[PDB]
């Protein structure tokens, strides 16, 4: 029933009605129609964005500090794998970090999850009441302060699109790190520098053969 | 019509309208012990508790026993921990199971009213102020109100969803820890370390070869 | 209303605008049937009362140096005399909770007999500070408020001795000198791991 | 032990009367052949023999003076000291088969006095029925309590057939 002028993950193929090119990155798929019913759809559209925006800035932060080990720039954090990094000693033990941690993101989030269940109810600061979100947002999408640059005043419906774009290939990019890290034993760009040596002989069928 | 056999005749005591207002119904009732309308209300609050009951348990036998595996705590196996707590304890087991009838059947009792006259314990002044909240709602086994400090159960749209998901999820806890006392007089080891040898040889480590389900072959 | 306590959120209908410390929390809705409000209002204020003096009297002896509200009834157990800034008292365990149970029963016993009455004022007011209609509004905000930060302090001196094994006082002269080495997180009890 | 009684495992008599009945078969034996079919037959039998006098000893039952086990029919002493096996257990294995048999023949009883011919309904069984009941059986005691519950398991006084009084 979707139409045939929307973009198809499988040109050809007979699509869900109920994706109906609404949401950002709307290309049909969902072969177990998970997202059938509305309800449903309606909270997994925003699991998308949190678990995406969050992978967007894991990835970013488990190359670029590699990245620039590489080039020789010097920090005291600098040739510490990413999945090493917990074991690191900082300033606090990572217990306390932990607790600080909780105790900020249980405010931000519940002021988050309060917009998601009524739209436009959170946009108000509690102590400095003249400050205040537009009233025009939706959820996800809060703008205001979060939208500085005003870059949403522009083609948001192509921006919309290109976040969900990344975002979704940055989530592929983190299971990447986990599967090749538990298998390589090495950091991700090392495990690229390996491919780029010998391309033909270093696929994963050439690497878990050899394991097993 | 979701059936648990499809193309078997469902019983006629299933296909009522009341009956099939139950979460999970899929015509399962080989023996006939729902035909009584009486009897199948019982029925499905015994198996409320006993889903309920089962998922508390199995989580505290399996989330500790993973948890255990890979170091992050130090919890003996299941069949064990008995004997354990009780050495570096305040109480004999004695008197911790005396307290224990006291207040669970103080607390069954009460529920045990309800079953028989529902809303009854809203009844004014019987508790010290509290009665107000303890009628419980319209839907026998699902009291709410103090019990549902998060209010997941006013929303229409998924109350029907949410009950099947905690029959589904109580019905595969009460099989568990059903699978726990069977996989130890089996096996004569943990749960978890019976998942961790069938899955390095599966074709070789079941309970086709444990030399104790199937005595002839 | 004094405010709301999740904003972008309902008031819940129950409860009336005027009762004193309303902020709309009611959750699981423990005050919907106004006879169980009626009761539920008084206690509030009668635990914030005794809470107040509670959190007082803790922190008043041990800023002066006569121990800890934990330890003080040791004595009694260990087997020793009681003391009050320092004098002796020569009273014993017996004694005291004869003379405690009488004088409470009888205390209590009159409040219980009133009917409900939170605000008695007269005999309980000498200075008439609550006199005034107008002003009495604004103070039983107040008197509420600071009962209900009691109230949770002195939960926080509980659970804290519990986690810690010291002091109120104590524990917030350790937290100054060590912030991010001192606290629930790194007590080994409150945050499961690490 | 219980009753003046000792444990099996321990009773010199119980002993003796192992070696009486070995030597029983061993005298028959040694008047055949090696591999013989009656040799082979008696071989059989000690082994049986031999493993009786091991599961009894190893079950932990109690042997009076005669040697012989004897069984503990109290509840408490039975529940007290492991000997709830012997009549205890037995006891609640029989009541089940028991009124399994008794409440499938009720429940077919039942259901042919609605036929227009009852009487040719129990000289010829229906199979295809008798054979529905038999399964549905297995959960007499949940049925059978629940209709003692609704009060329809007993028929009304008024409606029973009495003599003259
Ligand atoms: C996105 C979330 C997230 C993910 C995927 C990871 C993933 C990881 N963390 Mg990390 N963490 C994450 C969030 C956080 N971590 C930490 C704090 C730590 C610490 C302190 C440690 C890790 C470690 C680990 C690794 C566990 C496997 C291992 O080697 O065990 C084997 C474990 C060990 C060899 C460590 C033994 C000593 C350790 C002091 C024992 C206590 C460890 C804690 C129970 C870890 C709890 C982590 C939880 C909260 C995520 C793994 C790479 C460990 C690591 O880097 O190992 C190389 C580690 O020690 N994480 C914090 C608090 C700020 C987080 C907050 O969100
Ligand atoms: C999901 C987001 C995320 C998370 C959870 C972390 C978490 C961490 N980062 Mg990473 N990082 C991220 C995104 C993230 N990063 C991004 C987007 C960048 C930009 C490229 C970086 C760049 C970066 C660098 C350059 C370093 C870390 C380091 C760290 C560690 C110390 C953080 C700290 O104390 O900062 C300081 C605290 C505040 C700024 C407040 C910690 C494991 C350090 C590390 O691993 O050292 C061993 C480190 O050197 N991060
Ligand atoms: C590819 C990445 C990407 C893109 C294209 C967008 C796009 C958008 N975001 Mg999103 N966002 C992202 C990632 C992205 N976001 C991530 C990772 C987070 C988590 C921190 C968020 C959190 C977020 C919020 C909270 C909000 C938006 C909003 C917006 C809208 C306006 C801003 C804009 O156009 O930014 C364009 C972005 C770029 C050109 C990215 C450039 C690279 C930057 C400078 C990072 C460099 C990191 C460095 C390499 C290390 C638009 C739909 C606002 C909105 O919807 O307003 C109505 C809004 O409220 N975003
Ligand atoms: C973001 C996607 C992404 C990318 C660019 C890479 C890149 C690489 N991976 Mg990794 N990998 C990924 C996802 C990805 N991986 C995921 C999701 C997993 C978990 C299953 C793994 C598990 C994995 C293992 C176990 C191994 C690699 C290895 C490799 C190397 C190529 C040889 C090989 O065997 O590949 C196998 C990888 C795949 C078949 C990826 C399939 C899934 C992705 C999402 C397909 C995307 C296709 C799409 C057209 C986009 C292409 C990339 C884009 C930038 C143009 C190379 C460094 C090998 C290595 O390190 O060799 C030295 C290796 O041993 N990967
Ligand atoms: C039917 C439910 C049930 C039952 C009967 C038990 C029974 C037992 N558990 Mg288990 N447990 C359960 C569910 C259950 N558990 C669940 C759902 C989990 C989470 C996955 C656990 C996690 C768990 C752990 C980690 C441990 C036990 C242990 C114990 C022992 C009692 C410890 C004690 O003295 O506590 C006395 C205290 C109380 C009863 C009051 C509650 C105190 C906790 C800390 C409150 C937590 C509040 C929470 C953060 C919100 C005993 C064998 C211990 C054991 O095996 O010791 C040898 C042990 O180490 N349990
Ligand atoms: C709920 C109220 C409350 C309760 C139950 C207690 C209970 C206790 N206090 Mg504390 N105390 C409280 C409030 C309370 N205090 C307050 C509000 C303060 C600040 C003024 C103090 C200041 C304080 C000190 C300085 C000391 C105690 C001590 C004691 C202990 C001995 C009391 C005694 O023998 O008094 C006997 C009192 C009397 C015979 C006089 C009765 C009151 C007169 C008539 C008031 C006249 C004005 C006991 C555990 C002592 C302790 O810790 O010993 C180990 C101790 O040294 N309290
Ligand atoms: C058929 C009748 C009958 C008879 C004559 C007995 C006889 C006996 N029983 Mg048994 N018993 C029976 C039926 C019977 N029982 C039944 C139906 C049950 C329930 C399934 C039990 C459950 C039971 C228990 C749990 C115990 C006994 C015990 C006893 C002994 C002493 C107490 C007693 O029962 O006194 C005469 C019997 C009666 C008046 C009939 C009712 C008996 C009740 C049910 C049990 C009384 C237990 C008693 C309070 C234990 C106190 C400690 C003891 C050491 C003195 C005695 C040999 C005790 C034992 O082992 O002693 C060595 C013991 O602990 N019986
Ligand atoms: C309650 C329950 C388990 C509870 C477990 C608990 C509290 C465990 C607690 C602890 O472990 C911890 C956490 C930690 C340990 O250190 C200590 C203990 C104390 C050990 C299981 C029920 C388990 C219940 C089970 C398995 C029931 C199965 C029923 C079946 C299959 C019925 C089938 C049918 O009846 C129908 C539905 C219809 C008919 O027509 C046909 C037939 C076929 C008759
Ligand atoms: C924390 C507390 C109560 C907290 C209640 C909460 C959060 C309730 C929350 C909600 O219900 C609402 C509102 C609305 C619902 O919809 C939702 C929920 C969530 C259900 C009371 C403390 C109450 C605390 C009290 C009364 C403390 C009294 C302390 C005294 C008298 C101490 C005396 C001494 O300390 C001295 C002075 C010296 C020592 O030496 C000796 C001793 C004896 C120890
Ligand atoms: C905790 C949070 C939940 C679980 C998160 C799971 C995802 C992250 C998995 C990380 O997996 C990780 O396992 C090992 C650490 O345990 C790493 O193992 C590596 O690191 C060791 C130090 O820790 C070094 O001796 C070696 O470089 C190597 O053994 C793997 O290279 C990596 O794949
Ligand atoms: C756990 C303690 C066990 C020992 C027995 C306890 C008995 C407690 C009796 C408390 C009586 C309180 O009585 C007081 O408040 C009641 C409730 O508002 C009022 O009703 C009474 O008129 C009043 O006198």
């Amino acid at each position: 029933k979707r139409d045939a002028a929307l973009p198809s993950w499988m040109p050809g193929a007979d699509l869900p009605g109920y994706l109906n090119g609404t949401l950002p990155g709307d290309f049909g798929f969902d072969p177990l129609y998970l997202g059938q019913d509305p309800v449903k759809l309606k909270w997994y559209a925003q699991a998308e964005l949190m678990n995406a925006r969050f992978a967007m800035l894991a990835v970013a932060g488990i190359l670029v500090p590699e990245l620039l080990s590489n080039i020789g720039f010097s920090w005291p954090g600098a040739g510490v794998a990413w999945y090493d990094a917990g074991k690191f000693e900082y300033f606090a033990p990572a217990s306390s970090l932990f607790g600080v941690q909780m105790l900020l993101f249980a405010w931000v989030e519940i002021r988050r999850y309060q917009d998601f269940v009524k739209p436009g109810s959170a946009n108000q600061d509690p102590i400095f009441t003249n400050n205040k979100l537009p009233d025009g947002n939706e959820p996800g999408y809060p703008g205001g302060i979060f939208d500085p640059f005003g870059w949403s005043k522009g083609d948001i419906k192509s921006l919309k699109l290109k976040e969900i774009k990344n975002g979704r290939l940055a989530m592929l990019a983190f299971a990447g790190f986990i599967g090749q890290a538990y298998t390589t034993g090495t950091t991700p760009l090392k495990n690229l520098s390996t491919h780029l040596a010998d391309p033909w002989s270093t696929t994963v069928w050439q690497n878990d053969l050899a394991r097993l | 019509r979701q059936s648990w056999l499809p193309g078997s005749q469902i019983p006629a005591h299933l296909d009522t309208p009341a009956a099939q207002a139950l979460a999970g119904n899929f015509g399962f009732d080989p023996l006939g012990l729902g035909k009584d309308p009486v009897a199948l209300r019982w029925y499905q609050q015994a198996e409320l508790i006993h889903c309920r009951t089962a998922m508390a348990g199995v989580a505290g036998i399996l989330i500790p026993g993973l948890l255990t595996k890979a170091g992050a705590l130090n919890v003996p196996e299941w069949y064990d921990a008995g004997k354990v707590a009780i050495e570096n304890s305040f109480a004999p087991w004695g008197s911790l199971l005396a307290v224990q009838l006291f207040l669970c059947g103080f607390v069954e009792a009460k529920r045990w009213q309800d079953i028989r006259k529902p809303g009854s314990q809203g009844e004014p002044g019987s508790f010290l102020g509290f009665e107000a909240s303890l009628k419980g709602t319209s839907e026998l086994g699902y009291p709410g109100g103090p019990f549902d400090p998060l209010g997941l159960s006013k929303e229409a749209d998924k109350w029907a969803d949410w009950k099947l998901k905690e029959v589904k999820n109580g019905r595969l806890a009460m099989l568990a820890f059903l699978g726990f006392v069977a996989q130890k007089y089996a096996t004569g080891a943990g749960p978890v370390d019976n998942l961790a040898a069938h899955l390095k040889d599966p074709w070789h480590v079941n309970y086709a070869t444990n030399g104790v389900s199937l005595p002839f072959l | 209303k004094a405010g709301n306590w999740l904003p972008g959120s309902d008031a819940p209908a129950w409860l009336p605008d005027d009762l004193p410390g309303n902020y709309g929390f009611d959750p699981l809705s423990l005050g919907k049937e106004p006879a169980s409000l009626k009761r539920f209002t008084e206690s509030e204020v009668i635990h914030g009362r005794w809470a107040m003096l509670g959190v007082a009297g803790s922190l008043a002896v041990e800023l002066l140096g006569y121990g800890n509200w934990y330890d003080a009834p040791l004595w009694a157990v260990n087997g020793g005399k009681a003391t009050w800034f320092g004098i002796e008292v020569p009273f014993d365990l017996n004694a005291l909770l004869a003379f405690e149970f009488v004088a409470m029963a009888a205390a209590e016993g009159q409040r219980g007999d009133a009917g409900g009455v939170v605000y008695p004022g007269g005999a309980f007011d000498p200075l008439g500070f609550a006199k005034d209609s107008s002003k009495s509004g604004e103070l039983k905000l107040k008197e509420i408020k600071n009962g209900r930060l009691a109230m949770v302090a002195f939960l926080g001196f509980v659970a804290q001795h519990a986690a810690t094994g010291k002091g109120p006082i104590a524990a917030l002269g350790e937290h100054l000198a060590n912030p991010w080495g001192a606290n629930f997180a790194t007590n080994g009890i409150s945050v499961p791991f690490f | 032990d219980i009753a003046g009684l000792t444990p099996c495992s321990e009773s010199k008599a119980y002993a003796k009367l192992e070696k009486k009945e070995l030597k029983t078969l061993e005298k028959r034996l040694k008047q055949y052949e090696a591999d013989s079919a009656p040799a082979v037959a008696l071989k059989a039998t000690m082994e049986r023999t031999k493993a009786r006098f091991a599961n009894y000893a190893k079950a932990g039952l109690l042997c009076g003076n005669d040697g012989l086990p004897h069984l503990i029919a109290d509840p408490g002493l039975a529940l007290k000291y492991g000997h709830a096996g012997e009549v205890f257990i037995p006891t609640f294995g029989f009541l089940y088969v028991a009124g399994y048999i008794g409440y499938v023949g009720r429940q077919y009883l039942i259901a042919v006095k609605g036929e227009a011919k009852p009487t040719d309904k129990e000289i010829i069984i229906d199979v295809p029925l008798a054979t529905k009941l038999a399964w549905q059986g297995a959960g007499w005691p949940l049925a059978a309590v629940q209709e003692l519950q609704r009060g329809t398991l007993l028929e009304k006084e008024e409606n029973i057939t009495v003599s003259p009084r």
